[PDB]
RNA sequence: CAGGCCUUGACAUGCUAGGGAACCCGGGUGAAAGCCUGGGGUGCCCCGCGAGGGGAGCCCUAGCACAGGUGCUGCAUGGCCGUCGUCAGCUCGUGCCGUGAGGUGUUGGGUUAAGUCCCGCAACGAGCGCAACCCCCGCCGUUAGUUGCCAGCGGUUCGGCCGGGCACUCUAACGGGACUGCCCGCGAAAGCGGGAGGAAGGAGGGGACGACGUCUGGUCAGCAUGGCCCUUACGGCCUGGGCGACACACGUGCUACAAUGCCCACUACAAAGCGAUGCCACCCGGCAACGGGGAGCUAAUCGCAAAAAGGUGGGCCCAGUUCGGAUUGGGGUCUGCAACCCGACCCCAUGAAGCCGGAAUCGCUAGUAAUCGCGGAUCAGCCAUGCCGCGGUGAAUACG
């Protein structure tokens, strides 16, 4: 059951109150990031990629 | 006419200055007595400027800005020692016999995660 | 204390503001 | 360049290589023979030599096996005497079929 | 397992950023969402030629979809008219003006990514995976390489009791950042399940 | 009297190309204020290592936003020629305000 | 989970067929979903005065191949993480001893945070680890100045506000620094102890980095994926319920049982981030939550903003209390179609247990522990006392 909510989730035909997140590249809809558009998952891992313009490891 | 000293100490920073007259001294256009009023440690910033002899001969005038009502106290012993080995060469003898000159390393360090505060690890179940 | 919501801490520790802790 | 890190070590290295292996360039080929004073102190060297088939001459004593030596020199093997008095006379006769016939070599020098 | 990504640790010193532009907040999910969706079918239809690198660069409505690859003859058709319609399936989802230079391999066994689609392909055929590997290997230094290593994942040739294939030669520091250490993952879809190939190919030390 | 806004990400590049329109504005009449730096604007994001549920040992990754100004004293006819052309940003931005 | 519905299916693509085809606005019934039903009429490719007719996209109906599954197996797997463990370790090449398993190296002496290094030695090298390269605070400098300052003469409506200025401060880019190179003491060396200089020595203090491997560890529920299993349903829509149920028990945490204190008015000092139907200055309405207007910000230039503890003097006087805020009644406000389940905030009144905690047990060696306040992410709102960051005050002790 995860298929149809992907689409479920774009699809705003209903009130703005349901209209939650949802991470892009995997259906993932807990851990998502406004900015990135991805989850904590995804996130991580294009940043090892690079794929993640100006986003580099943290030191500190 | 000024003397000048660099002051600065885990996150705060104190510009001293030291025209020759009366003892006063001034902290952000308050007195120095009435800005650090309730903390006993306050004249204890002060301590060089007693072993050099020299506090009614210097008119303290400083802007700190930053730290805490303390960490700035800090910050000042080190512009109010760094600020009379400028223009006194001889006054070397209490800035490192006395040691009076360092900017004192010791900052806060970061939480590490996993670590509620840096190094109190949280608390430890088994059961 | 920091859990009474009618005093001056405990306002402040909730985040939030009433009678007992207004904007200035 | 190179840090003062790698100048020390590098040094150094090169000090320990050259201070073992003074003698040990000569002759980037297996040695023909091989001539050693007591062959029992070397003994792991005449095994080497052995396993391979290298022809060995030695100046062994009492101290030393004989059978397993192809070219026995019989005498001494510690008072600095006799050592370079077969030593000489052997380095001497090694150049006398080279020409170049010499005077004897450095030993006198706190020899007793 | 543990190691952190070699590349996103290098990626400070060593390893430019395979996308480097910038966006403000207020846009970047959507040159992100598409940067990636780009990626998605220029690794499909273009693997024919097999392709280890997609820079892409901006500043105003235009990109640089740069691909790499160790076979352009494939990539640039015969004449012109492949990538005369790679410009156009670009622009195509785009609504930008998408350009597309191409960059060739001065050692596709010097490339990891490359090595890695090198092995993980000789498992979808069958190949024995101990020599395919210490093979993959064998290529990378053969062909000017200080250091190589090849990880193979498990069910090496299909057996129930998942394995670890692990082939090296020379040096591998990935604990250094002047590793200069290209690296690279492809799979595998073999009928017995799924595979796993990583690639280090150390370059340069400095 | 022109502000210029440099942004971006890279400090090497958001660098260089912020030194280059110093030598060709000066060389275009009025003097201009030189490169000067702003506070970067940092992004930390933290996730957690696991894909599962390990909540501790994680790992976070920062977003360096180096802003930089730059201001030309004089609008002349000259570096408006220089500048509206020699638009050369490879992953940088450039505001224009007066 | 109960109930009410839909099957070329909520999403992919391919093929066949008269009709209509791009799209917009409705109506009836209903909890919604769904089912039924009433209305304008189309730029296209083109023989054509035109009617009209072929027709490519898309769309609608039928049918077909198939979609879909958070259904099972993490001992069938990928990927990725936890872990012993920042542990000093783990191996290969050739030679060498051994019938062989396998030794040797990597043992031995000394040293170190360490297979750190030196000296030894049938071994000599090398790899993965260690260290080093990378980032932060440090001490200082060059470049650059709209943050900053009677720092200097200056005018100043008396606020860096105006002129005016890069010295400070800072901001941020790049360099210098520390290396057992100087003196003493031990030794063959590695090296240690002691001292001067220095902002800083013997890795300077914190990060990022975790070896062959081990736990048939964890995850098919993020995803990927082998096989199995389901298909008018183990798929799919929706209304409501549920994950918040409660006689109990454990874990992690918050607030405390008080005078080193609680309460009120008034007065000071941080750092890091964050903000367009977003952070709200200043006003007025309200005890208040909040609400009517409304300046400013693309944000070192305005806003969140008040930091709190602390400083000043004032009331409680040891009292289940002005200690302690659960519980419950009544009245409200904000987001939202919707606060009964089951939201947080606000006001009045309820003012429960607890007067320091059995046995057991947890954390930390210095800006640490304790203690106080703030941000961020997630997010309409939020049951955050959680988590990741930040700083103010600042210890105790280490014989062994
Ligand atoms: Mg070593
Ligand atoms: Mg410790
Ligand atoms: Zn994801």
């Amino acid at each position: 059951a995860r298929k149809a909510l992907i689409e479920k989730a774009k699809r705003t035909p209903k009130f703005k109150v349901r209209a939650y997140t949802r991470c892009v590249r995997c259906g993932r809809a807990r851990s998502v990031y406004r900015f990135f558009g991805l989850c904590r998952i995804c996130l991580r891992e294009l940043a090892h990629k690079g794929q993640l313009p100006g986003v580099r490891k943290a030191s500190w | 006419e000024q003397y000048y000293g660099t002051g600065r100490r885990k996150e705060a920073v104190a510009r001293v200055f030291l025209r020759p007259g009366n003892g006063k001294v001034t902290v952000n256009g308050q007195d120095f007595n009435e800005y650090f009023q309730g903390l006993v440690r306050a004249v204890a910033a002060l301590e060089p400027l007693r072993a050099v002899d020299a506090l009614g001969r210097f008119d303290a005038y400083i802007t700190v800005r930053g730290g805490g009502k303390s960490g700035q106290i800090d910050a000042i012993k080190l512009g109010i020692a760094r600020a009379l080995v400028q223009y006194n060469p001889d006054y070397r003898a209490k800035l490192k016999p006395l040691g009076f000159l360092t900017r004192d390393a010791r900052v806060v360090e970061r939480k590490k995660y996993g670590k509620h505060k840096a190094r109190r690890a949280p608390q430890y179940s088994k059961r | 204390g920091k859990g009474d919501r009618r005093t001056r801490r405990g306002k402040i520790w909730r985040g939030t503001y009433g009678k007992y802790r207004p904007r200035k | 360049e190179r840090p003062k890190k790698e100048q020390v070590r590098l040094k150094h290295e090169l000090e320990r290589l050259q201070k073992y292996l003074s003698g040990f360039r000569l002759l980037k080929r297996l040695p023909d023979a091989i001539f050693v004073v007591d062959p029992t102190k070397e003994a792991i060297a005449v095994r080497e030599a052995r396993k391979l088939f290298i022809p060995v001459i030695a100046l062994a004593d009492t101290d030393s096996d004989p059978d397993l030596v192809d070219y026995i020199i019989p005498g001494n093997d510690d008072a600095i005497r006799s050592i370079q008095l077969i030593l000489s006379r052997a380095v001497d006769l090694i150049i006398q079929a080279r020409g170049g016939v010499v005077e004897p070599s450095p030993s006198y020098a706190l020899v007793q | 397992g543990n190691k952190i990504h070699p590349i996103g640790f290098r990626l400070g010193i060593t390893r430019d950023w395979e996308s480097r532009w910038y966006a403000g907040k207020k846009q970047y999910r959507h040159l992100l969402l598409e940067d990636q969706r780009i990626r998605g079918l220029l690794e499909k239809e273009l693997y024919s030629a097999g392709l280890a690198r997609v820079d892409i660069e901006r500043a105003a409505d235009n990109v640089a979809v740069t691909v790499h690859v160790a076979k352009p003859g494939v990539v640039i058709g015969r004449g012109g008219e492949r990538i005369r319609v790679l410009r156009e399936e670009l622009a195509k989802l785009t609504g930008k003006n998408v350009a597309l230079n191409v960059q060739e391999v001065q050692n596709p066994n010097l490339s990891a990514p490359l090595v890695a689609q090198r092995v993980a392909e000789q498992i979808e055929r069958r190949f024995a995976v101990r020599r395919a590997i210490k093979q993959a290997v064998q290529r990378v230094m053969e062909s000017g390489a200080k250091g190589a290593k090849v990880i193979v994942s498990g069910r090496i040739g299909g057996a129930e009791q998942a394995r670890t294939e692990w082939a090296a030669q020379g040096r591998v520091p990935l604990h250094t950042l002047r590793a200069n250490i290209d690296y690279g993952f492809a799979l595998a879809r073999t009928t017995y399940g799924v595979l796993g190939v990583k690639a280090y190919i150390f370059l340069g030390e400095v | 009297k022109i502000r210029i806004k440099l942004r971006g990400f890279d400090h090497k590049t958001l660098d260089a190309s912020a030194q280059k329109i110093v030598e060709a504005a000066r060389r275009s009449g009025a003097q201009v204020s030189g490169p000067i730096p702003l506070p970067t604007r940092v992004r930390r994001f933290t996730v957690i290592r696991g894909p599962f549920k390990h909540k501790d040992s994680r790992e976070h990754f920062e977003l360096r936003t180096h802003n930089r100004l730059v201001d030309i004293i004089n609008p002349n006819r000259k570096t408006i020629e220089q500048l509206m052309t020699l638009d050369l940003p490879t992953g940088v931005e450039i505001e224009i305000k007066t």
